[PDB]
RNA sequence: GUCUACGGCCAUACCACCCUGAACGCGCCCGAUCUCGUCUGAUCUCGGAAGCUAAGCAGGGUCGGGCCUGGUUAGUACUUGGAUGGGAGACCGCCUGGGAAUACCGGGUGCUGUAGGCUU
RNA sequence: AGCGUUCAUAGCGACGUCGCUUUUUGAUCCUUCGAUGUCGGCUCUUCCUAUCAUUGUGAAGCAGAAUUCACCAAGCGUUG
RNA sequence: AAACCUCCCGUGGAGCAGAAGGGCAAAAGCUCGCUUGAUCUUGAUUUUCAGUACGAAUACAGACCGUGAAAGCGGGGCCU
RNA sequence: AUUAGAGGUCUUGGGGCCGAAACGAUCUCAACCUAUUCUCAAACUUUAAAUGGGUAAGAAGCCCGGCUCGCUGGUGUGGAGCCGGGCGUGGAAUGCGAGUGCCUAGUGGGCCACUUUUGGUAAGCAGAACUGGCGCUGCGGGAUGAACCGAACGCCGGGUUAAGGCGCCCGAUGCCGACGCUCAUCAGACCCCAGAAAAGGUGUUGGUUGAUAUAGACAGCAGGAUGGUGGCCAUGGAAGUCGGAAUCCGCUAAGGAGUGUGUAACAACUCACCUGCCGAAUCAACUAGCCCUGAAAAUGGAUGGCGCUGGAGCGUCGGGCCCAUACCCGGCCGUCGCUGGCAGUCGGCAGAGCGAGAAAGAGAGGGACGCUACGCCGCGACGAGUAGGAGGGC
C-alpha cells in the first residue's frame, strides 16, 4: 500500500514552471484579501511554509480570517460521499484572486445600469442571459464564383 | 486462505443513494478560528455600540425627513384584443350588454 | 453509412461559419451517394473534415438538394473510382458498370464490392463517378454488350412460382 | 442560396429501456422527463439543451416535429399535469384553469405556443405530461445503432414525423 | 524625444559582436586627513572634481543564436460515447463529439507607474 | 546459410520464426475433507494413429540384397 | 594528471547530515560576528481520519528573549 | 540510453614512416570538438490533449447615510461591527416539494463484463480503476446456460414491438425477393462462444502496376540463318562453336566477328534475328475475396437435429411476416398520493345550488340511497425481491 506522507505524489504539482524558478514576484505579496473574497488555491514549492495540503491544490474557497502572512479559507472537500466545508490556513504565496466571480460582478453593473437606464425611456431591455439560440435564416451570396467540387483523394501508401 | 485486499467498487453507488449533499449553508457563520486580537477588539466595538445611540436616532430622524421633503417636492391585431376585452369576466360586463339587445 | 435500398445522389454545398476575420468563407460542393438526405449531410461532413479543417460545429449546409438523372431512359457505361479497405491495407480500384442512373450504378457497386471483396459500405470511399463512352470502357464484362446486333436466348429457365401448384401432376418444363 | 433558420423545436423519444444505464445518462434522461421507453416530449433547442441530447444520443431518437405531428400528439395523446395528476385534456377549461395567466385558453393556443416556440414555451411544455406513445407499428431498423448508420437512435431531423405517425 | 531615483510585469528585456551618443545625468576617474575596512584605499567606507566617453549605461545594426507570437505539421496522433462492426489474433474501420506536439516557414525584439531633470 | 566429393531441399538442415498435442512435469485452486479406497503388477475388453510388422503404392546418393523418406491405412499382430 | 597563486568562461551541471523527489544564487550554499525562538502558556486548524487519538505540521494570540541600523526574522533542522 | 558516417585541430595519445632530433613534414589510427544522422524511456522532459476536478451565475445582492472600537494609524486613516434608508425584469437552460432528528436490523467471504491496467509464457490465474450487471431476478432471444443481447414482473382481454428470427422440428418469406461469390474424397453456416497459424495454390473471382500488339500480337507449324572474314594479339592445330583484350558495314524483311551438343581444325546444324498462315490480348510481377493444402487422440457424435449446393452457405440489401411479463388502450385487485370530497338527510318554520379560466356576498337596510366519520366516496400515479425492517390479519 502507499505511504501517507504529506507531500506524496506532488513531484509535479508543487514544482515551479519551466524557467520560472527563483525569487517570487513581489506583486503576489502586495495583494489585499478582504473577508469573503473568493480565492483559488495553488501550492507553490518555492515557499515551504504554510503550504496547503495537496488535496486543495486547484480548489477554490472563500476567505474568512486574515493574519499577518496568511489567510483562513473555507474550502469544500469531498470525503467519501459527504462534502466538508473545512478551514485551512495558507500563506499568501499559494493564493490567487479568483476571476470566476468577477464576470458576475461585471454583469451586475450593466444589469443595474440598464435598469435605471431605459426605465425612464420605458424600453424593456432583456437582462437574463440566454443560451446560444438557433441561428437565423439568411441568404448566402455566390456572386460570380461557383462552389468548387470536393472529391476524396486516392490512397497511396505513405511508408 | 487469502481474500480481496481493497476495492471501491460499489462505493460511488452507495454514496449517491442519499445524495452527496453540500454542507448546510447559513448566513451568520461562526467566528471560531478568527485572529484573537481582531476578535478581542471586535467585541469591544459591540460593548460600546450603545454609547452612540442618541446620535443614531437623531441622525436617523433627519435622514427620513431628508427624503421626506424630497419626494414631496416632486409629489397583435385589434380584432383579437377587442374580443378579449369582451371576453373578460369583470371589465367586459358593460361590453357584452349590447348582445342582450342583439337577439331582441 | 449502410447502403440500404437504392442510393440517391445528393448535391450538398456548405461552408465555414462567417467569422469577423473572414466575412464570407468559400463554398464547398460535393456529390454524395446516400440512402436519404440526412445521412448525406453526415457523410458530407465526413469528407469535408478529411480535405479541410472543417467540422459540423464550425460549418453549415447552405443547400441539400437531390440531383436527378438527366437521361433515365438511356443505357450508359459508368466508371467508378473507389478507396475501399481490406482486412489488410487499403486499395484504389476502378470499377465499371452499365446502368440507367448514376445512383443505380453506384448501388450496383456497393453490392458488388460487398460480394466480391466482402467490403462493407462503411469502408468504401467512392471518389469519382464518370459516365464513359462505350469505346473507352476497359472491363470486358461490360464491353461484351457493345453490339448493335446483340442476340442470345434464355437457356435454362429456372421455374418460378414453384409453390402455386405445390403438389402438381405434370413435371415442369424448363424449355421455352 | 437561402439557408433556412435552423429549427427551434425538437421532439425526443426514449427508445431504450431502463436496465443497465450509465449514471450520467440516467440523470439527463429524467431531466427530459423520459423515464419510460417510448416516452416522448418536446424540447426547445439551444446550445444548452442540444449538448444534453448529445449525452443520451444512444438512448433517444429525436428530430424536428412537423405541424401536423404537433396536432396529432396534443390532440390524441395530450394529457395535462393538473395538481400533479395526469388528467386528459378533454375541454378547454382544463387548460385555461392552469395556463390562463399566459393567455393560453384553448388547445390551439397551446399548440401555437408549442409549435412556434413562444415566450411561455417552458410553462406550456411543462404543463403537458410526457407523451406515452405506443411501440412503433411497422418495427424499427435497429434500436442499438445511430440513425445515419442504419439504426434508429440519434437525430433523424425531419424523418421523426414518419416515426410519430407509427408510434402515435 | 531622453535620462536619473524607486519600481511593476520578469528575455519581445537574454547572449555575441559592431556603430553612434547634443544637453543634463549616471559613470569612469583623483585622493586617504577624518569615518570605516582590507595581505593590498582593488573591493568596502570616506574627501574630492584635473581628465575622459575608452568602458559601463542608452540607442541602433546582424539573411545573428535565443526568446515571444503565428503558419505548417493536421482534422494527423490521441480521445468521450456507440454497434450482434471487421479480424484466429495483434489490431483496424465507422458512428457521435473533442482535438495535439517537433522538424520546416513567417513576423516581432521590451511595455509601463510614481517623482525629478535635460533637450532651457 | 550450410552438410551431403560435386549438387540448398535423396536424406539432412544452422541463425530465426509459426503451430499442434495433453501419454511429461509445472502453474492455478473451480469441484470433493458428515471420505470418490491413495504405487505397481496380474486379469480382461475397447478405442486412438503420431505405422514397428503385414497389404497396396510413390521417392532415393534404389544394380541386386539390405536399408532409408513419404502416401492410403489401425484389418491383424507386437512375445519368452 | 594532480600542492599553491592569477585571470577568464561558468543557470547551478555544486552544496544544503541521510533515501528519493521538490526547492534554493547579493541564497536555503560557503565564511565570519553575536547568540539560545530547540524557552514559558492558552485555545484554533491541517495531515491519517471514524473525520477518534498519537505523531508531525500550519496560522495566530499572550509572555520573555535573540539578532539586525532597520523593516523584520526566529518558538529547532529548506519541505516531504 | 544509443547507430552511423562527415568536417576540424595536434587538443593529446597509440606503431611508425625521411627525420640524431624538431606541433617541420609524412600517411596515418584513435579519442576530442563542431555540424548533422538512426533509435528509445513506468520511476526523463520543453510542449501537451480528450475525458475530468473546483468555484461563480444576486435579496444571505447591490447602493447611499450615520454611529461603535481598547484593533490599525501622516490623515473620521485602514478594517471590522453595528444601526437607518432605497432599490424585485427573482437576473443562464432543464427538471423536481424540501429540510431535519431520533431509534435501528442485516452486512463487513463476493463474483462477472466493456474500456484502462499490474504480476505472469499463459490460465475459467492473481491484483486494481471506472460504470453496469449477477448475487437479491423472473421473462423474450443466444439449442443448452448465475453474468451475453432485448427487457425488468400485481391479475387479465385486444393491439404493437425489442433483441432475435421466418426449409421441417418450430410461431413467421408457400416473397415469381435483388446483385454477386463459392464445390470442399475435412465445405460452410451469426455477439459473448466454445476451436487454429506461419507458409502455399497455373482452383476461381476481382483489382494494381509494368511491358508487347493491326509499320500485325503470344502459343503452334516451316523456311533464310550469311558477305568483307578462314578477323586482329594467340597456341603443333581452333575458321562464331576451347579461354580473354576488341567488337563495324554492304546485299537486306534478317543473321551476333556469336547461345548448347562434338572432332587436331575443318564439313554440317541450330540459336539470337526475319518472313507465310491462323487473327485477336497476350506476357510478367503483385494484391485481395471465397475454396483448398498446412490440419494428429483416444466410448459413437454433433452449424441444436434432420438436412441443405438455381442454398436452408457467404457478402451486400429490400419488402412482408412471427412474439416478451416491454410499450399502447380497456377491465379488476392492492399500495401510495391528493395531508382530496362528505356533518347540507339545511323540507308548507320547506324551495331542491356552488364544474366556476380570472383577489372576494345567490348578504341585510308529499320528496330513493346515505354518514359501523376507525365510515363512505372521487380522482391520479404506481406494483421484482434474498438478508433485513414494518404494517394489517372477520
Amino acid at each position: 500500500t502507499n505511504t501517507k506522507g504529506k507531500r506524496r505524489g506532488t513531484r509535479y504539482m508543487f514544482s515551479r514552471p519551466f524557467r520560472k524558478h527563483g525569487v517570487v514576484p513581489l506583486a503576489t505579496y502586495m495583494r489585499i484579501y478582504k473577508k469573503g473574497d473568493i480565492v483559488d488555491i495553488k501550492g507553490m514549492g518555492t515557499v515551504q511554509k504554510g503550504m496547503p495540503h495537496k488535496c486543495y491544490h486547484g480548489k477554490t474557497g472563500r476567505v474568512y480570517n486574515v493574519t499577518q502572512h496568511a489567510v483562513g479559507i473555507v474550502v469544500n472537500k469531498q470525503v467519501k460521499g459527504k462534502i466538508l466545508a473545512k478551514r485551512i490556513n495558507v500563506r499568501i504565496e499559494h493564493i490567487k484572486h479568483s476571476k470566476s466571480r468577477d464576470s458576475f460582478l461585471k454583469r451586475v453593473k450593466e444589469n443595474d445600469q440598464k435598469k435605471k437606464e431605459a426605465k425612464e425611456k420605458g424600453t424593456w431591455v432583456q437582462l437574463k442571459r440566454q443560451p446560444a439560440p438557433p441561428r437565423e435564416a439568411h441568404f448566402v451570396r455566390t456572386n460570380g464564383k461557383e462552389p468548387e467540387l470536393l472529391e476524396p483523394i486516392p490512397y497511396e501508401f505513405m511508408a | 486462505a487469502k481474500s480481496k485486499n481493497h476495492t471501491t467498487h460499489n462505493q460511488s453507488r452507495k454514496w449517491h443513494r442519499n445524495g452527496i449533499k453540500k454542507p448546510r449553508s447559513q448566513r451568520y457563520e461562526s467566528l471560531k478560528g478568527v485572529d484573537p486580537k481582531f476578535l478581542r477588539n471586535m467585541r469591544f466595538a459591540k460593548k460600546h455600540n450603545k454609547k452612540g445611540l442618541k446620535k443614531m436616532q437623531a441622525n436617523n430622524a433627519k435622514a427620513m425627513a431628508a427624503r421626506a421633503e424630497a419626494i414631496k417636492a416632486l409629489v397583435v391585431s385589434r380584432k383579437l384584443h377587442r374580443l378579449a376585452y369582451i371576453a373578460h369576466p369583470k371589465l367586459g360586463r358593460r361590453a357584452r350588454a349590447r348582445i342582450a339587445r342583439g337577439l331582441r | 453509412m449502410k447502403a440500404s435500398g437504392t442510393l440517391r445522389e445528393y448535391k450538398v454545398v456548405g461552408r465555414c461559419l462567417p467569422t469577423p476575420k473572414c466575412r464570407t468563407p468559400p463554398l464547398y460542393r460535393m456529390r454524395i451517394f446516400a440512402p436519404n438526405h440526412v445521412v448525406a449531410k453526415s457523410r458530407f461532413w465526413y469528407f469535408v473534415s478529411q480535405l479541410k479543417k472543417m467540422k459540423k460545429s464550425s460549418g453549415e449546409i447552405v443547400y441539400c438538394g437531390q440531383v436527378f438523372e438527366k437521361s433515365p431512359l438511356r443505357v450508359k457505361n459508368f466508371g467508378i473510382w473507389l478507396r475501399y479497405d481490406s482486412r489488410s491495407g487499403t486499395h484504389n480500384m476502378y470499377r465499371e458498370y452499365r446502368d440507367l442512373t448514376t445512383a443505380g450504378a453506384v448501388t450496383q457497386c456497393y453490392r458488388d464490392m460487398g460480394a466480391r471483396h466482402r467490403a462493407r459500405a462503411h469502408s468504401i470511399q467512392i471518389m469519382k463517378v464518370e459516365e464513359i463512352a462505350a469505346s473507352k470502357c476497359r472491363r470486358p464484362a461490360v464491353k461484351q454488350f457493345h453490339d448493335s446486333k446483340i442476340k442470345f436466348p434464355l437457356p435454362h429457365r429456372v421455374l418460378r412460382r414453384q409453390h402455386k401448384p405445390r403438389f402438381t401432376t405434370k413435371r415442369p418444363n424448363t424449355f421455352f | 442560396f437561402y439557408v433556412p433558420a435552423e429549427p427551434k423545436l425538437a421532439f425526443v423519444i426514449r427508445i431504450r429501456g431502463i436496465n443497465g444505464v450509465s449514471p450520467k445518462v440516467r440523470k439527463v434522461l429524467q431531466l427530459l422527463r423520459l423515464r419510460q421507453i417510448f416516452n416522448g416530449t418536446f424540447v426547445k433547442l439551444n446550445k444548452a439543451s442540444i449538448n444534453m441530447l448529445r449525452i443520451v444520443e444512444p438512448y433517444i431518437a429525436w428530430g424536428y416535429p412537423n405541424l401536423k405531428s404537433v396536432n396529432e400528439l396534443i390532440y390524441k395523446r395530450g394529457y395535462g399535469k393538473i395538481n400533479k395528476k395526469r388528467i386528459a385534456l378533454t375541454d378547454n377549461t382544463l387548460i385555461a384553469r392552469s395556463l390562463g395567466k399566459y393567455n393560453i385558453i384553448c388547445m390551439e393556443d397551446l399548440i401555437h405556443e408549442i409549435y412556434t416556440v413562444g415566450k411561455h414555451f417552458k410553462e406550456a411544455n411543462n404543463f403537458l405530461w410526457p407523451f406515452k406513445l405506443s411501440s412503433p407499428r411497422g418495427g424499427m431498423k435497429k434500436k442499438t445503432t445511430h440513425f445515419v448508420e442504419g439504426g434508429d437512435a440519434g437525430n433523424r431531423e425531419d424523418q421523426i414525423n414518419r416515426l410519430i405517425r407509427r408510434m402515435n
